[PDB]
């Protein structure tokens, strides 16, 4: 079980960990994390009790490096840090431990929503998506937009989910426009799973990146990958059976988790009913549609 | 975006376009089985590209061969309707491509919008008008060579006859859609009055009578006051 040490908590601000959140005040005597589970992707997870704008935050593997958070004062936010010096670290950690200033990850034994929402998460992914080869870590906020955003500004701080486009050459096969168009399966199966993903793992894993991005920082154009790659499987007549199995569990505790109170702005109406209802898939998605249903039967 | 009554004559400048209207692509008659169930016959069909500008009408008539063993015909002919005007794009030289393609029915949008990808700076957009252009098929000579054709058939038209000779395009647009909206509310009606003194013909090379200029306004007249009986007949006004 890893820790993620904090120098201080000189300003009020709401801390996320994964799913879970908890609030800490102005100079409050915080100083981390602790009982991190090893094996999965974390995020570690800010907004300021003073502007809810821009919340924003960090994505890590604790295999990779001991991580801390620092507060700077000038650009006015908790910045994540790589310690090379391990004997320092181990130091700086048990210190903390002993005097009780670290929240524990509070993980209930029987919960499996964490690796259920990650399961296909990898860093080395993230971190192609995210573009900072300098940090182990990855940085991602509310407003950062998407390459594809930014074809339709700052390229440095995008984020580079593979472009989706239903209407665009990659898509559609000269001679088979009307059936490429309504049925995607040569798109999904031959250009994004066999040329771009090359596999259903990578497909899944930047699907639950990009939700996870729109959910716990609001952005938008992570909304908006996570709802292509959905309606790119539904729209598609010609999908392995193991990929279906898989995405109707992926989205089943991807509905779950998600806020009751944020179902307006996070779920497009159109593509869900479309793809419960409509789509090929309309029938393989049995425990989507029954969450779906019960939570959410506004909405369709 | 979208064509209405505030840009309306954004049609007769001097940036090429064409209408193109699907309604007449899949005709079908019903009838009754034997067995006393429904089925339908297709008929031949004809796609309605125009140049609204100069009159250049680009009829393709579509044969009924063109369904055999296909299923989910209607939503096919949109597609069909898209491949072949993509095809007749591509078969014009690059200076008489359109820049605009105007679809008189929204569900054009994406199977012409798939086609055309290649042409990304054709501009495709539907309109707000409701355009008489189904009334196509009440010209004579244009639903004589539709019905006639045995395969796959291009025919090229002017559908303002000579009439840019002496009106503008603007006119001459007006002219027609009021003949066609005439036609579609009252076929016998408007047909009657356009061929009612038998010194009027058709030359062989024209698709209305020769009138002249004084005449083709008591022509107009005789449609607008059909077009508002029919309307009064229709609602009782
Ligand atoms: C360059 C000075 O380094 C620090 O201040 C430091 C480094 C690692 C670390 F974990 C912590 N801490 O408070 O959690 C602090």
């Amino acid at each position: 079980m890893n820790t993620v040490p904090f120098t201080s908590a000189p300003i009020e601000v709401t801390i996320g960990i994964d799913q879970y959140s908890f609030n800490v005040k102005e100079n409050q005597p915080f100083h981390g994390i602790k009982d991190i589970p090893i094996g999965h992707v974390h995020v570690i997870h800010f907004q300021h009790a003073d502007n809810s704008s821009m919340r924003y935050g960090y994505w890590f593997d604790c295999r990779m490096g001991n991580f801390y958070i620092q507060y700077d004062p000038k650009d006015g936010l908790y910045k994540m840090m790589e310690e090379r010096d391990g004997a320092k670290f181990e130091n700086i950690v048990h210190n903390f431990k002993e005097r009780q200033m670290m929240v524990s990850y509070p993980k209930i034994d029987e919960d499996d929503t964490w690796y259920n929402l990650t399961e296909f998460v990898q860093m080395d992914k993230i971190r192609k998506i995210v573009r900072k080869d300098e940090n182990q870590f990855s940085y991602v906020d509310s407003s950062m937009t998407t390459v594809q955003e930014n074809e339709l500004s700052d390229p440095a701080h995008s984020l580079n989910y593979t472009v989706i486009n239903f209407k665009s050459r990659e898509a559609i096969r000269p001679g088979h426009e009307m059936e490429d168009f309504l049925d995607k399966s040569y798109y999904l199966n031959t250009v994004m799973l066999q040329g771009i993903f090359k596999n259903s793992s990578n497909y899944f894993g930047e699907l639950q990146f990009a939700f996870l991005n729109a959910m716990f920082f609001g952005n938008y154009g992570s909304s908006l990958q996570w709802h292509a790659m959905i309606e790119l499987i539904c729209s598609s007549a010609t999908v392995p059976k193991h990929m279906l199995d898989k995405l109707d569990e992926i989205l089943y505790y991807q509905i779950k988790t998600l806020p009751e109170q944020y179902s307006d702005i996070l779920l497009n109406e159109r593509v869900w009913n479309i793809c419960l209802y409509s789509s090929f898939q309309k029938n393989s998605l049995h425990n989507t549609e029954k969450i779906m249903e019960n939570k959410y039967p506004e909405l369709l | 975006g979208a064509m209405n009554s505030s840009n309306y004559a954004e049609l007769f400048n001097n940036d090429i376009k064409l209408f193109v209207d699907d309604t007449n692509v899949y005709r079908v008659t019903v009838h009754k089985t034997f067995e006393g169930n429904v089925a339908t016959k297709a008929i031949n069909g004809c796609i309605f590209t125009l140049n609204p500008k100069t009159g250049h009408l680009f009829l393709k008539i579509i044969h009924t061969s063109v369904w055999a063993g296909q299923k989910r015909l209607s939503q096919l002919a949109k597609w069909k309707t898209a491949e072949e005007v993509s095809a007749l794009v591509r078969s014009l030289p690059k200076e008489e491509q359109p820049k605009q393609i105007i679809v008189t029915r929204k569900a054009m949008l994406d199977p012409l919008e798939v086609h055309m990808l290649d042409f990304p700076n054709i501009a495709i957009r539907p309109t707000e008008l409701r355009l008489p252009f189904s009334a196509a098929m009440s010209i004579d000579k244009l639903s004589d060579v539709v019905m006639k054709a045995t395969e796959p058939q291009m025919v090229l038209f002017n559908i303002y006859d000579d009439w840019l000779d002496r009106i503008s395009s603007y006119t001459a647009f007006s002219r027609l859609t009021l003949l066609l909206r005439a036609l579609k509310t009252n076929e016998e009606s408007a047909k009657m009055i356009l061929l009612s003194d038998p010194t009027i013909t058709i030359k062989s090379y024209h698709l209305w009578p020769s009138f002249t200029d004084e005449q083709w306004i008591t022509i107009e007249s005789q449609m607008r006051d059909l077009i508002l009986t029919e309307y009064g007949r229709k609602y009782n006004v």
